[PDB]
RNA sequence: GACUCGGUGAAAUCAUAGUACCUGUGAAGAUGCAGGUUACCCGCGACAGGACGGAAAGACCCCGUGGAGCUUUACUGUAGCC
RNA sequence: GACAAUGGUAGGAGAGCGUUCUAAGGGCGUUGAAGCAUGAUCGUAAGGACAUGUGGAGCGCUUAGAAGUGAGAAUGCCGGUG
RNA sequence: GAGGGUAGCGGAGAAAUUCCAAUCGAACCUGGAGAUAGCUGGUUCUCUCCGAAAUAGCUUUAGGGCUAGCCUCAAGUGAUGA
RNA sequence: GAGCUGUAAGUAAGCUUUGAUCCAGAGAUUUCCGAAUGGGGAAACCCAGCAUGAGUUAUGUCAUGUUAUCGAUAUGUGAAUACAUAGCAUAUCAGAAGGCACACCCGGAGAACUGAAACAUCUUAGUACCCGGAGGAAGAGAAAGAAAAUUCGAUUCCCUUAGUAGCGGCGAGCGAAACGGGAAGAGCCCAAACCAACAAGCUUGCUUGUUGGGGUUGUAGGACACUCUAUACGGAGUUACAAAGGACGACAUUAGACGAAUCAUCUGGAAAGAUGAAUCAAAGAAGGUAAUAAUCCUGUAGUCGAAAAUGUUGUCUCUCUUGAGUGGAUCCUGAGUACGACGGAGCACGUGAAAUUCCGUCGGAAUCUGGGAGGACCAUCUCCUAAGGCUAAAUACUCUCUAGUGACCGAUAGUGAACCAGUACCGUGAGGGAAAGGUGAAAAGCACCCCGGAAGGGGAGUGAAAUAGAACCUGAAACCGUGUGCUUACAAGUAGUCAGAGCCCGUUAAUGGGUGAUGGCGUGCCUUUUGUAGAAUGAACCGGCGAGUUACGAUUUGAUGCAAGGUU
């Protein structure tokens, strides 16, 4: 309240909307990655187990923060363009 | 204590509105009317809703 | 270890002596006391356990 | 009560510790009683009441029952009571020789 | 009636009070501050100038986006009537 | 050892006093507890002892915990008494 | 005079806002209920350090409020202050 | 198992071991009013009928039973009006009524102050109040569901989703649900088709109605046809699924019984305290006892116990009862319903693009090649199968009873009420509504003397104490008195403070205490104010009581644990 002059949050007007069937995907950087043994097969199901990933959202998406510094093959519902890049050149495997 | 005597039709409450949306209550009356059927056999009149009456489905006697 | 029914008996009505089993172990009554008796089953329970 | 009247008792606590007498009246209510000799109260008496002869009256009050201990009958030592059955009586038992109290 | 004596015996009020006047000072009209002036201690009958005396959180005045009763071609409604 | 600071309303910050209860430890008490009363006692303050009288059965102290925790004012409420 | 009737969004009034159980512009009791009160009053131990404001802007705002300004506590920067 | 005739003392008369009083189960009695019910009535009263009986020569009088209304079921009678229908009369009914636990549940009807810094939409709130209906719980409930996969499989309730999605003068504010995690779990019966019997219309065609059978659904089910299976073998059951019982047993509740172990001295009125030496402990919970007791009492741990009633249960008995499959020709599968329009309401959702659901009014389908839903609507797909009913548990609450608990109160507190309190008192009434606890261990409650009419007191005595003597533990302050050391009748006082002789004392023994001739200085406190000695506000005085709390969220700081993890 703001004792009559017209509040900030009155003035201002409404922006946008929220979309009914939005995605979110938790993330998996290559940093992370690094902590699996060199011929993994990183998997969903691996990553929860690890710890790596606790709420899998809409699914599992890699991104590319860091080096990969090891050879997996590597199963994700999204990859970020670096981060299969990085994937495939450690001389790793990637799928969605 | 007015109600269809076929169908227990009977009257409900609610709202008249302004056009300022200002609300009053009111009623919502059945519309009964006194009509001479068969009750045990016999004739009688009785307070029936014109929607009971609909159809013959009622016998006026 | 576990309920030792001769032993609570024994030890319930000596003021000063508290009886509890491992799983039973809290702080107030190991702070309380000025010394533990433990068999030796108890104390590998408690080690397993901690 | 453990005590009844009648039975010899030994007085364990107040002035009259040590002293022995006959118990000669119950108050079940009060858990007190009456023993012969035994807390010696002087009342004043009006000569003007129904009694013509008035005056400063001793009689015993009344004691807590707590204060009074049965006499053993073999040893005369004070003891506690316990209770038999005999031939579906109930029997005083003194705890020190064993033996039935009345 | 008041007054004196015997009997009985309230009340409003009240920060503590050993409670003068004048001219001044000061929240601008002082028993209580300054400088003077006057005044032995304690009653009783009386008078009402002051204690901005008591009594009632001013009713006049203004204020509160207070209340209530009242009016109407204020607004929005509505019983009822057509 | 030196030398620098220390008026203060609203208000911010800090360190403390005292009250009742609880926990643990350690104590006191009919050879007289608490309460009350008096005194020329001690601490920088809130406050803490001691002695004596009264009183007649309960109460300190230490550390920690918890709060119905401190009154001089509300034309405050109740009581007592002017 | 006696026995009765009319009841509060209501009665009654040879009409005064007049009466309805000692105050009627809407009786009394209980409840919603601690209505709401941007108003007045009140708000309880101690010491130590710092220490304002009574302005601007906007406000159905003007004895209210919000942000800024001025106080305080902490952390940071580091000479950028006088 | 020895005393007893309540509070409640007294006196009197009595009772009780031939078992009182007292405690528990069962039974008897149980005036009058009150729904109050024979009628009336200003409740606790008055006045009757009828039958039977008592009494009187008879009347008068009395006793017992019975007589309200409505409802239901029978019987008789029966108007206008013929038939019989109102009506009327009689009989039966453990039929209803009224109360309340200021709670919880369902429903009818339904505010306002208030918030929005005004106010109308909105909010307060479907809350308060009123009314109806319950039940021990209620409500809900076996998908015309939720959804969108490897789908789930009645309802209810908790956690979470989440202050999210949304609603909203898009203001104030309002605010889900599905998924996931849990408590608890249980499923069933009709309507219809069709069949058999009975009755009416008498096609005496076969239509209608009643009864019984049959049947119960989405993987579409059933009828119907056929094939197996059984006449309770099995299975089920009075908590739904049909509804009454019986026998025996177990356990529990409603009284009770046993139940270990300490002596001495000191102090003291009294020992449980202190001291010394012992003992029990499946008992060191607690209360009491002349001060503070494991061992004195009542108890506690432990063990035992029921003539009778009640409750919960088990087994027998009892009762009831067929269960599957194949076929797709015909038949059935809830109508003034679903649904629509208009007006309202309810859905978190304010009419909105408004699905989903109810009410009034009017209109008004389809029939398995059907119908509904997936948030306007259409298509496709998917999931369901409305318009009939029942159903335990998990959930809510506490007038009450039993056993317990509390860093809850301790007589201005805690209930309004510790006490003869919803009393006294106030009001026509609804209604409002107090104050008031403590002798002592024991009543031993002051024999007797003295002054006084008494009250009251002084002795004496009881008691540890009367200086505990009756609202009698302690006994503060205001306030009122008596005595007195210092001081005061020439003085102008917010009363003190600093200086200071004189006089009187002598302490927590300190470069002391009381008083104060005289001098300097000096206009209370709080509140509120630019500023108050203020002649602005408040307080007569003293005492007690009397105001930033708690819950849940947010944020920040400190602390601590763990750390790309942390935490449930
Ligand atoms: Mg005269
Ligand atoms: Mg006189
Ligand atoms: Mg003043
Ligand atoms: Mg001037
Ligand atoms: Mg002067
Ligand atoms: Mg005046
Ligand atoms: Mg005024
Ligand atoms: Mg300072
Ligand atoms: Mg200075
Ligand atoms: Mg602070
Ligand atoms: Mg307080
Ligand atoms: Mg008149
Ligand atoms: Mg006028
Ligand atoms: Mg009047
Ligand atoms: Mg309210
Ligand atoms: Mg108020
Ligand atoms: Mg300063
Ligand atoms: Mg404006
Ligand atoms: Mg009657
Ligand atoms: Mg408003
Ligand atoms: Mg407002
Ligand atoms: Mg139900
Ligand atoms: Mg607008
Ligand atoms: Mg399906
Ligand atoms: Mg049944
Ligand atoms: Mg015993
Ligand atoms: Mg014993
Ligand atoms: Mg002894
Ligand atoms: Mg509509
Ligand atoms: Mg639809
Ligand atoms: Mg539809
Ligand atoms: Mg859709
Ligand atoms: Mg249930
Ligand atoms: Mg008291
Ligand atoms: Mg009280
Ligand atoms: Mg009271
Ligand atoms: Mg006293
Ligand atoms: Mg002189
Ligand atoms: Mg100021
Ligand atoms: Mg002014
Ligand atoms: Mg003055
Ligand atoms: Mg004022
Ligand atoms: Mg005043
Ligand atoms: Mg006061």
């Amino acid at each position: 309240f703001e004792g009559g002059q017209l509040p900030l949050f009155r003035r201002l007007p409404k922006r946008g909307f929220t979309n009914i069937n939005r995605k979110e995907y938790a993330i998996v950087n290559l940093d992370q990655l690094n902590k699996f043994e060199d011929g993994t097969e990183v998997t969903p199901a691996l990553l929860v187990e690890s710890g790596v990933v606790k709420n899998e959202k809409s699914g599992i998406k890699i991104l590319g923060n860091g080096s990969l510094d090891k050879k997996l093959t590597v199963k994700a519902h999204k990859f970020s363009a670096s981060a299969a890049e990085a994937i495939d050149a450690k001389g790793g495997a990637h799928e969605v | 204590g007015k109600q269809c005597f076929v169908t227990g039709r009977k009257a409900s409450t609610g709202n008249r509105r302004s056009h300022a949306l200002n609300s009053t209550k009111r009623r919502w009356n059945a519309n009964l009317q006194k009509v001479r059927i068969l009750v045990d056999g016999k004739p009688k009149k009785v307070w029936v809703s014109a929607r009971a009456l609909k159809s013959g489905k009622v016998t006026r006697v | 270890e576990n309920e030792d029914v001769n032993v609570e008996l024994s030890a319930r009505n000596i003021p000063g002596v508290q009886v509890t089993t491992a799983q039973g172990l809290n702080v107030l009554d190991i702070t309380n006391a000025d010394s533990l008796v433990i068999t030796e089953a108890a104390a590998k329970k408690v080690e397993e356990v901690l | 009560m453990h005590i009844k009247k009648g039975d010899n008792v030994k007085v364990i606590a107040g002035k009259d510790k040590g002293k022995e007498g006959k118990v000669i009246a119950t108050l079940p209510k009060k858990d007190r009683v009456v023993v012969e000799g035994v807390n010696i109260m002087k009342k004043h008496q009006k000569p003007t009441q129904l009694n013509p002869e008035g005056g400063i009256l001793e009689t015993e009050a009344a004691i807590h029952v707590s204060n009074v201990q049965l006499l053993d009958p073999k040893t005369n030592e004070p003891t506690r009571v316990g209770y038999k059955f005999v031939d579906g009586k109930k029997v005083r038992i003194a705890k020190k020789s064993g033996e039935e109290i009345k």
